């Protein structure tokens, strides 16, 4: 019982709303559309050597 | 004398090539035109 008071007298005086301020996901995602850039710049990059390719052979 | 014939065949095979290393370096421009905004409103 002791405990329990204990418990609930150190979690009293707390009671109120809590808000999540910032957007730490809206800074995180802001890495994914450069990588997806990068990405573009890859498939750029792959299109650059496939056109290499063809005048190999010829 | 055959060596003009290789003179005229190879001219427009180097200009064929400097066309060609021209549009790549066009998409490098289009990519150098993407990067140098990323930076510019970074922060």
């Amino acid at each position: 019982e002791a405990e329990l008071s204990a418990q609930i007298r150190y979690l009293t005086q707390v009671a109120t709303g809590q808000p999540h301020e910032g957007s730490s996901y809206s800074s995180r995602k802001d890495c994914q559309m450069a990588l997806k850039r990068v990405d573009y710049a890859r498939l750029k990059l792959s299109d650059v050597a496939r056109t290499c390719e063809q005048m190999l052979e010829n | 004398s055959e060596e003009r014939r290789e003179i005229a065949e190879v001219n427009k095979k180097l200009k064929q090539k400097n066309q060609q290393l021209k549009q790549i370096m066009d998409q490098l421009r289009n990519l150098i035109w993407d990067i140098n905004a990323m930076l510019a409103m970074r922060n």
